[PDB]
């Protein structure tokens, strides 16, 4: 069975259903699964409209496109603490260098900011110690830059006189060392990357990835470009850029399993896909910002959509097909050059 | 007429059935006329799931296929859907402008605060709001107002609350279950509806809106009842408290 | 003064309670149309003076 | 029967509403 609870209008229908027919035509695509409510059911839906009990309880029956507990990577707060602890154990890794430390703040309008800053001591000091420290950014979860806590004091003084009726804020280290491309009007860009996660636990970096540029050169036109399509970046630096991406994703996925099992936890009966965001620095170093689950695939245009097709192909080929086929499948599979198996495991 | 509605209701729901479950069609029709005809034709009776389902069996007895009981079939439908039940509250502010929403620790979608082996629906809602927001909704809960929809097995029964303080310093009792709590301007949600992720609220934008209007007429007039209560006492002569 | 139509309830010290819709409001008296009494009596016209009044509540607004 | 009568009853709802 194939339960496609997600809307037909939605973007990832033609790339996902056309791969869910190419590999599994002897199986039937069905929209709503609550009719039966024991055999093999795959279900691609949206997190909120997924059945969790049916997945963690009947493992060999239900199979889906999401893991239940996985807040260790997806939530910024839990992501920052996850790399910190991994590095405080394996300091040898890249992860610390690649990571752009990001804090959050509960700010009730009546409540001051010193008290909501004293509320996050882990942030307080990062703003208190300033010697050579990275210029900080404030997302309203507008976007502003500072260095002092007193610099941030004044930004928060603006918000009332400008309307404010906002509680949740994010603080991240903004680095002024980016990559400015003369071919791209020197428009600031970041990279979106797709990772796939089969069961307990395989990790696959999809090696076709998009370069996404902000329209304003400082704070020619081509909004979204495959990064593997950038004529300016050298091929021997481009591939090293890809290597750093593969190593970050290596160190950051296991950095979750091994920290606390309860926070991030994979299921042998499900698979997951995330949008791992980085930034290329001037000295050609990639710095990651956030891992996002159920990412907006629509971002990759209507042209560059085959980028999302080849992904949906490899997510069906490497994730949905072994649910219904043989146990020979493992040694029989052939490694795609754009779907690298960065991680392999033996469940629990 | 009253029976012209009951007719039209079967013409919209009961007749969309062919070609090929009829218990959902029956629930959906009962919800439509419960969360729309109630607020518009206030005189009409708020007939139950079983009752309204029987009311059709008497008028259109040609639509019923088998010889299996009416009450027995609604037992069967609820028997099928008896997996995990969910209850929640739609919490609005004093001015009826904003609704208080929560965003989960695992999902970025914004739903009403939602979530017992023996306790009833009201106790579940009171306890889940107290665990995810901090405010013990006991004082504000009205048992006769709610919306209901079953999403892929799980039944969702949301209670409707208004007059809640915007100033209130809400904080979760269960820290790693509710990531964020925020007030959303109602007018804005309706316009944004189709980048921001909204779970259950989207399925009930219309009944929530209608109820807000109903709760506003009732508030604006309740004010002119207090006005006249006073305006009549401060003229109706010998009026005090002797006991 | 145009308080006509406002259905009001009047609680009294004698032991009686009277509902009914207001017809006239005056500093000396309150007059009711379709007055129902908590003694099992319904009358179409009631006249009650300011002095013989104890408690009041404004039951409903006009239609 | 039902198919045909349905072509006569639903008409008294579309013509009366809008
Ligand atoms: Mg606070």
């Amino acid at each position: 069975l194939i339960v496609v609870s997600i809307d037909p209008m939605e973007y990832i229908y033609k790339p996902l259903t056309h791969a869910l027919k190419k590999y599994l035509p002897q199986v039937e695509i069905v929209s709503n699964l609550p009719e039966f409510d024991e055999m093999k059911v795959f279900h691609y839906g949206d997190y909120e409209q997924l059945d969790m009990d049916k997945l963690m309880e009947l493992p060999n029956n239900y199979f889906t496109n999401s893991y239940i507990y996985r807040k260790a990577l997806i939530r910024k707060h839990f992501l920052s603490h996850t790399i910190q602890t991994y590095t405080a154990k394996n300091p040898e890794s890249i992860l610390k260098k690649a990571y752009l430390e990001s804090f959050t703040i509960d700010l009730d309008y009546a409540e001051f900011l010193d008290d909501a800053l004293d509320e996050n001591w882990e942030l307080r000091q990062e703003l208190e110690n300033e010697s050579q420290d990275k210029w900080w950014i404030v997302k309203p979860s507008g976007i502003r830059v500072f260095k002092t806590i007193e610099d941030l004091q004044a930004i928060f003084d603006s918000f009332d006189d400008e309307d404010s009726q906002l509680r949740h804020f994010i603080i991240q280290e903004y680095l002024t060392n980016p990559l400015l491309l003369a071919s791209m009007d020197n428009r600031k860009f970041h990279i979106r990357c797709y990772v796939v996660c089969r069961g307990d636990l395989q990790v696959f970096v999809y090696d076709r990835m998009l370069a996404l540029f902000a329209a304003k050169p400082f704070v020619k036109d081509s909004s979204v470009l495959e990064f593997d399509s950038i004529e300016e970046i050298p091929n021997e630096r481009k591939s090293n850029i890809k290597e750093q991406i593969h190593s970050i994703t290596n160190d950051v996925f296991l950095a979750a399993v091994n920290v606390n099992r309860l926070n991030f936890q994979p299921l042998p009966n499900a698979f997951e896909t995330y949008g791992v965001d980085f930034l290329i620095d001037s000295n050609y170093e990639v710095k990651l910002l956030e891992i996002n689950a159920f990412p907006d695939f629509k971002q990759t245009g209507k042209d560059l959509k085959n980028l999302i097709d080849e992904l949906f192909d490899d997510t069906v080929k490497y994730c949905v097909t072994p649910i219904f086929n043989e146990n020979r499948n493992k040694t029989d599979d052939e490694t795609d050059p754009n779907f690298v198996k960065v991680i392999d495991y033996t469940s629990n | 007429s009253v029976d012209r509605i009951l007719e039209d209701l079967l013409v919209r729901f009961i007749i969309n059935c062919p070609n090929e479950r009829e218990l959902f069609h029956f629930e959906e029709a009962s919800w439509f006329y419960t969360d729309f005809i109630k607020l518009m034709n206030p005189t009409l009776p708020s007939l139950k799931i079983k009752s309204f389902a029987q009311l059709i069996i008497k008028l259109c007895p040609l639509v019923w296929k088998w010889d299996i009981r009416v009450d027995e079939a609604l037992q069967q439908f609820s028997k099928y859907k008896k997996s995990i039940p969910v209850r929640g509250a739609a919490i609005f502010n004093e001015n009826l402008s904003k609704i208080l929403l929560v965003q989960g620790t695992e999902s970025d979608s914004w739903s009403f605060p939602r979530g017992s082996k023996d306790e009833n629906d009201i106790d579940c809602c009171i306890r889940e709001v107290k665990e995810e927001i901090g405010f013990d909704l006991t004082d504000y809960i009205d048992d006769n107002q709610f919306i209901e929809r079953n999403i892929q097995g799980k039944n969702y029964k949301i209670f409707l609350i208004s007059g809640v303080s915007e100033v209130f310093n809400f904080k979760p009792q269960v820290r790693n279950e509710i990531d964020k709590i925020e007030w959303f301007d109602f007018k804005k949600i309706s316009k944004t509806m189709y980048n921001i992720k909204y779970y259950l609220i989207n399925s009930m934008m219309r009944p929530l809106s209608m109820w807000l209007r109903h709760q506003r007429q009732i508030k604006n007039e309740d004010q002119l009842k207090s006005y006249a209560e006073e305006q009549l006492k401060l003229l109706l002569g010998i009026t005090k408290e002797e006991q | 003064s145009q308080f006509v139509g406002f259905g009001v309830q009047v609680e009294l010290k004698d032991g009686k309670l009277i509902q009914g819709k207001i017809a006239k409001a005056t500093s000396k008296g309150l007059t009711l149309n379709d007055v129902q009494f908590g003694d099992g009596g319904k009358s179409q016209a009631f006249k009650v003076r300011a002095s013989r009044l104890k408690d009041l509540k404004v039951l409903t607004v006009a239609s | 029967q039902l198919e045909f009568y349905r072509k006569a009853l639903n008409f008294n709802v579309i013509g009366r509403y809008d």
